[PDB]
């Protein structure tokens, strides 16, 4: 190849009866024709290839008022939609192209909307009707600093545009480019003019190279291709849909009539472009004709091809024209042809060129060495195709393209909750469809994580195979600083962490380190595998305080390690009773050894106390229970202040009963009266354990359940603090208040049960992380992500060898916008 | 008649006002004749006798030769 080959890494289109590349391959492969009569809602030659509707547009997605959208060319709107779709199909996140050198090259030659506007004025009409903005608008919404221009060579515009894009890439003027065109036949005056020119088929079909050839039928649509240099594309690991080897543009020059094409100019063009690509006639597997079905044009094009690519070739060169399917899109004819070729290169198949039955007597197919593709055959030998587009002013262009060289989460986002609904439904239908079944659920989750922008309305679905994930999407279709509250005694349940261990190796690794250290400590000083006690449903060993505190600590530390690997790094921490021990450890204050020693000593020294202790949850203000228990300090006290009207009374099982009966009040299933005078016997012993541990400055902001406020290191790193924490009331409500004060806007319950989360909701975005634990924790991280947190979903798929695969584009929230 | 009537028709298609303004010696393409404008001559010529007459004779005069020649 002479110059840098340009890679096509993505594309998008709107074509009659084809809303996208999928639908387009459907129409072309079925050999179906999109040409119909002029729909009733249009105005009036009586045939054409028409889109479903042109008045719909999601003005909110792109930040467009209805005012501005109404005065906006539907061509400008459509190109916006096509740009976002083309980038998403390329796999690129548009946010990333902001302030880059992205180039925009659009071919357009018809201004029907502006004609409508003028045959019947506010400040938007200037921008809404001016052609230059078809490309320029894109550059402004993406924030591209590369060249932005609209080119008018007549019917050959769109193809020329790609040429100009290619050159602009080869020079380094642009690093990525979007290239294509648009043409919308919404005005009867343009139809009348092209009809009075006599070029229009009375039968409304383009009989390309067929003896019936009597003109073209009009079409409308639009199309884009994302272009990178082959070097840059391969380096960046992008999905290559094709490679342009060479492109060229010339003019007919001294034609017979201004509008008569020239055979010699066409031959010069073909020779130049194929020599530059270095492709012989035998290497060409197919040529996308201009193929308008004109009595004059078809013989000239056929003769040029037979002169350049017919001679020096054994088998007949297959040819065809998409204008037989959807019609003559004029300004946007070129791009359409290219997209067709591209889909044939990736599919490695050919599709029929319709409206062919007998060769034009002016076209000796046999001598010229060319055959019209009429059968959806496969494509044999890599594969190389060529595209032509000619303008009525004589500007001709040709392009040479070659073919290319356990539990899973799926994330969807959208700019509107109803948009989120539709995004989920679209993804589900596609996952069920064959095209989506050619991609694995792993690859799909990966690409959703890496190749899609994460809008402000997000959601995550979990599943083991395709069907689970699909039904999850179906069901779906129907901030501040981060704060962690670590659950305390009473949130434990049989089966803690058994299922977290089997799905996520990070939880398993952290849980094994903590459980090995804790196994050692509790084996030396027993109240020999904590793993076994926690994982066994047939085990009430967790309700005794000699196991519940180490169990909670292990569950929560491994859970914090796994949330941190998923990116979720808390900024303010707090804990209810034993919960603090986790929070202070993950804050970096205590090493794993000292923390395990602390928690096992606390649990063991509290386990050896006699019975007769009790705790009751009571719907009463702190003031009320202070009124009720005062004078009984030696026997009963406030165990915890969990809310403005929710406190736990702790004390002698005798004195606890009349408190419950007075307020009758839920009795708590605890082995001892924690945070009460009954905890005095183990205080001083505990005071020696803490005296032999190393406390460091926390790496995060810690809020004390004893103080009820932000505790400093000098206080947090003293023996007196922790003995008072083991003795006095847990001021959890005051702690929630203090965390809100420092700037927390998102609260997470690290641990089983949803107790602390209910308490935090009472005090006030509140999420209870966890409590099948693969599901129970993918849920935690999903609720975090949708709350506003930036979860590195990419790092989740590092275990599987996932690859990037094409995915359905954004489901636009379309509403009507028009004039009157 | 076979001359001045051509001076009065080639302008009717060309658009010149004076019938004598036709440079009846210069080529049709040089006079500015389109596909439709060339064949409009043929389609209005047999309007009051009998394809590619005007590309066969690229000159108004040298086409006007074909009136009284063969009768
Ligand atoms: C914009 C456009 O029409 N583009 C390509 C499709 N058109 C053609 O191929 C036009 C080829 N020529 C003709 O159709 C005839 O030359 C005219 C233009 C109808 C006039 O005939 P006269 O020039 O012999």
């Amino acid at each position: 190849a002479s110059d840098e080959p340009i890679a096509v890494i993505g594309l998008s289109c709107r074509l009659p009866k084809a809303s996208g590349p999928q639908e387009l391959w459907q129409l072309l492969d079925d050999g179906a024709s999109a040409v119909t009569r002029v729909p009733a809602d249009r105005e009036t030659a009586r045939w054409g290839g028409f889109l479903d509707r042109v008045d719909t547009f999601d003005a909110g997605f792109f930040g467009i008022s209805p005012r501005e959208a109404a005065a906006m060319d539907p061509q400008q709107r459509l190109v916006l939609e096509l740009s976002w779709e083309a980038l998403e199909g390329a796999g690129l996140v548009p946010a990333t192209l902001r302030d880059t050198g992205l180039g925009v090259f659009v071919g357009a030659a018809r201004d029907d909307y502006a004609t409508l506007y003028r045959r019947r004025v506010d400040h938007h009409a200037m921008t809404g009707l001016h052609r230059s903005l078809i490309a320029n608008r894109i550059s402004y919404a993406l924030g591209a600093h590369g060249p932005s221009m609209v080119v008018d060579t007549g019917c050959s515009s769109s193809l020329v545009a790609v040429h100009l894009a290619c050159e602009s890439l080869r020079r380094g003027e642009s690093d990525i480019a979007l290239a294509g065109g648009v043409n919308l036949n919404i005005a009867a005056e343009s139809a009348r003019e092209t009809a009075a020119f006599g070029g229009l088929s009375p039968d409304g079909q383009c009989f390309t190279f067929d003896a019936r050839a009597n003109g073209f039928v009009r079409g409308e649509g639009g199309g884009l291709v994302v272009l990178k240099t082959l070097r840059r594309a391969l380096a960046d690991g992008d999905l290559v849909h094709g490679v342009i080897l060479a492109s060229a543009v010339n003019n007919d020059g001294p034609s017979d009539t201004l509008t008569t094409p020239s055979r010699r100019a066409q031959e010069s063009l073909l020779t130049r472009v194929y020599r530059r690509a270095g492709v012989t006639p035998t290497e060409v597997g197919y040529v996308e004709l201009h193929g308008t079905g004109t009595k004059v044009g078809d013989p000239i094009e056929a003769a040029a091809l037979g002169a350049v690519l017919g001679t020096g070739r054994d088998t007949p060169l297959p040819v065809g024209s998409i204008k037989t399917n959807i019609g003559h899109l004029e300004g946007a004819a070129g791009i359409a042809g290219l997209i067709k070729a591209l889909l044939q290169l990736r599919r490695r198949r050919l599709v029929p060129s319709l409206n062919f039955s007998t060769p034009n007597p002016d076209i000796p197919l046999d001598a010229l060495n060319l055959r019209v593709q009429q059968e959806s055959a496969p494509w044999a030998t890599t594969l190389v195709a060529g595209v032509s587009s000619f303008g009525m002013g004589g500007t001709n262009c040709h392009v040479v393209v070659s073919a290319a060289p356990a539990l899973l989460p799926w994330v969807v986002s959208a700019r509107s909750p109803q948009a989120l609904r539709d995004q989920a439904g679209r993804l589900a239908a596609w996952a069920d469809s064959p095209a989506g079944r050619e991609a694995s659920p792993v690859d799909i989750g990966w690409s959703l994580a890496t190749s899609r922008t994460h809008f402000e309305y997000r959601a995550v679905v979990s599943g083991s195979d395709r069907d689970e994930l699909v039904a999850s999407l179906r069901a779906l279709a129907s901030g501040g600083r981060l704060g962690l509250v670590f659950s305390g005694q009473g949130s434990q349940r049989a089966g803690m962490g058994r299922e977290l261990y089997v799905a996520f190796p990070v939880f398993a690794e952290a849980f094994d380190e903590v459980c090995g250290v804790l196994d050692e400590v509790m084996g030396a000083l027993p109240p020999g595998s904590l793993r076994e006690v926690m994982f066994e449903v047939s085990s009430d060993l967790l309700d005794e305080t000699g196991f519940t505190q180490p169990a909670l600590f292990a569950f929560e530390v491994a859970l914090y390690r796994l949330l941190e690997s998923w990116g979720v790094a808390g900024e303010v921490v707090a804990g209810h009773s034993v919960g603090e021990i986790a929070a202070v450890h993950v804050a970096g204050v205590l090493s794993l050894a000292d923390a395990c020693a602390l928690v096992a000593a606390r649990g063991r020294l509290m386990q050896g106390l006699p019975s007769g202790g009790a705790m009751v949850a009571v719907e009463a203000s702190e003031e009320e229970v202070t009124a009720l228990l005062a004078g009984r300090e030696g026997e009963v006290g406030i165990g915890a202040v969990n809310g403005p009207r929710s406190v736990v009374v702790s004390g002698g099982v005798a004195v606890v009963e009349e408190v419950a009966a007075h307020f009758a009040a839920r009795r708590l299933k605890v082995s001892h009266a924690f945070h009460s005078p009954l905890m005095d016997p183990m205080l001083e012993d505990f005071g020696r354990v803490v005296a032999g541990l190393s406390f460091a400055v926390p790496e995060l902001t810690v809020v004390s359940g004893l103080t009820g406020a932000v505790v400093s290191a000098d206080e947090l790193c003293s023996v007196g603090y922790w003995v008072r924490h083991a003795r006095e009331a847990v001021r959890f409500a005051d702690a929630v208040g203090a965390m809100a004060g420092v700037g927390v806007g998102r609260f997470v319950e690290v641990g089983p049960g949803g107790v602390l989360s209910a308490l935090v909701r009472e005090c006030l975005s509140v999420v209870a992380a966890v409590r099948a634990e693969p599901v129970a924790l993918l849920s935690a991280v999903g609720e975090l992500f949708a709350d506003g947190y930036p979860v590195d979903w990419t790092a989740y798929f590092a275990g599987w060898p996932a690859a990037r695969v094409e995915l359905p584009t954004y489901a636009f929230q379309r509403s009507r916008h028009w004039l009157e | 008649d076979p001359v001045e009537t051509v001076r009065q028709l080639t302008a009717h298609v060309l658009g010149l006002t004076a019938a004598a303004d036709v440079e009846m010696t210069r080529s049709f393409k040089d006079l500015g004749f389109d596909s439709l404008m060339s064949v409009e001559l043929r389609d209005r010529l047999c309007a009051a006798l009998s394809t590619t007459l005007l590309y066969d004779h690229p000159s108004p005069a040298e086409t006007a030769e074909f009136v009284r020649a063969r009768l």
